[PDB]
């Protein structure tokens, strides 16, 4: 348990990634999306901190919208994720500041 | 113990949907569902979850 | 209470919570409440007695599973650390209820193990709303003909 | 903390002569968003800090302290030991090999 | 950071160590080094961070 806190996720540094993925695609892009370019080892959290982003900016979410992902753990095991359906974009993003 | 679900929505009522409108600081209508094998609500502070 | 402990059954008896050791059965903290403690030991002791209670309680006599099953936690595991919250569960699991967890994203690798689904909240000036979430294991294989 | 720091502020001075403030169950109920404007607070009015945490929010104190003391429980003797943050990096490195 | 930390150490004391002996379940003596610029103590729950 001391380790795995230890290899918690570090958040700002997701926002940066996420702000530079942003700015390379330059589009509308869904959770899925991003978490197949920028897979996660915090799969959970970082979905939590990408809606958290996507209502900071107010980019709303349709819940009843469906959309579905993969991922994996380092002992092989595999899960598959149900997800909202959202877009974000660079420039709300950009727009509103971080802390 | 997660697969220990099974005997819950079989042997007993377990909640599943909530319904909101106007309450708190959720304005107009709002849903959130329920899984039956437990669920966590999560977000910053002051969000709402209490 | 000087005719209740003459007249009422709930008060012919005192109650005491107590801590058994598995291989000798010797009791080791005949714990009458939760004074002292560390905090979070403070946690999982009240909350192993409340489940207990609400167990007793919501079960009519003679039945294994309550036939309301539901629990609510705010500010679960706030101050226990995972090796307690796990244990805490297990026992939830044990009494048979169904667990809604709440959280200010701590602990979320915990969560991550015992859940399968998530609601995000989050506010913007004087709104607020939430999303919903899910998730689930694909069992079948995790590599076909590798190591597992 | 400011009516400490206030406090702790010699007669026609503007900083502490005492400056170490405890914080136990330091994070217990605060999210990032306001445990980062909590120890912004905490280093303005001048005070060094010490927190304690359960191994809860790990990363953030990383992020604001140079040294963490680790300690561990082992049937009813408890040890203590004082690492830097880079110590206990390469210490996980070495659990890396796992 | 450092910036900041200019004051601690300067300007006013700041806790350095701190010495043990037979105090709760700390048998025998300890010591704990607290750096100037701030320390985190961690461990699992209910260990002698109290
Ligand atoms: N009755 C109230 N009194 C004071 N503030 C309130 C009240 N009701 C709502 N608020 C505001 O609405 C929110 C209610 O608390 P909440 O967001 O649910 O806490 P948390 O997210 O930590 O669980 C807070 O942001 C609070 O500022
Ligand atoms: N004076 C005491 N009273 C009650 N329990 C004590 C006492 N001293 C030690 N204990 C035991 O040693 C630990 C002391 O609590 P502690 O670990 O320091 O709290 P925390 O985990 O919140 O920092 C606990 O595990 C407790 O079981
Ligand atoms: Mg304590």
């Amino acid at each position: 348990d001391f380790w795995d806190a230890f290899n918690g996720l570090d958040r700002e540094v997701l926002i940066q990634q996420t702000l530079q993925l942003l700015a390379k695609e330059n589009r509308p892009v869904g959770l899925a999306e991003l978490a197949e370019l920028l897979p996660p080892a915090h799969d959970l959290e970082t979905f939590a901190v990408w809606i958290g982003m996507a209502r900071e900016a107010g980019i709303e979410v349709i819940d009843s919208q469906r959309e579905f992902a993969e991922l994996s753990d380092g002992e092989g095991r595999r899960w598959r994720f149900n997800l909202p359906t959202t877009g974000l974009e660079s420039q709300a993003l950009m727009d509103i500041d971080w802390e | 113990m997660n697969q220990v679900s099974g005997l819950a929505g079989k042997e007993s009522f377990i909640l599943t949907r909530i319904e909101l409108f106007n309450w708190g600081g959720f304005h107009g209508l709002h849903q959130a569902a329920i899984h039956q094998d437990g669920t966590a609500v999560i977000g910053p502070t002051g969000s709402g979850k209490t | 209470l000087g005719a209740k402990a003459l007249l009422d059954p709930r008060f012919r008896l005192e109650f005491a919570v107590s801590v058994m050791d598995r291989q000798s059965g010797n009791v080791i903290e005949s714990r009458t409440g939760s004074q002292g403690g560390s905090g979070g030991e403070k946690e999982i002791i009240a909350s192993y007695v409340l489940t207990a209670s609400l167990s007793y309680a919501l079960c009519p006599a003679g039945s294994r599973y309550p036939l309301f099953g539901t629990i609510i936690l705010d500010e679960a595991f706030s101050r226990s650390s995972h090796a307690v919250a796990g244990r805490i569960i297990a026992a939830l699991r044990e009494f048979g209820l169904h667990a809604v967890f709440i959280t200010p994203n701590k602990e979320m690798r915990l969560l991550r193990d015992h859940t399968r689904s998530a609601i995000v909240v989050h506010r913007r000036g004087q709104n607020s709303n939430m999303a919903s979430l899910s998730w689930e294991e694909l069992e079948r294989h995790y590599q076909r003909r590798g190591n597992a």
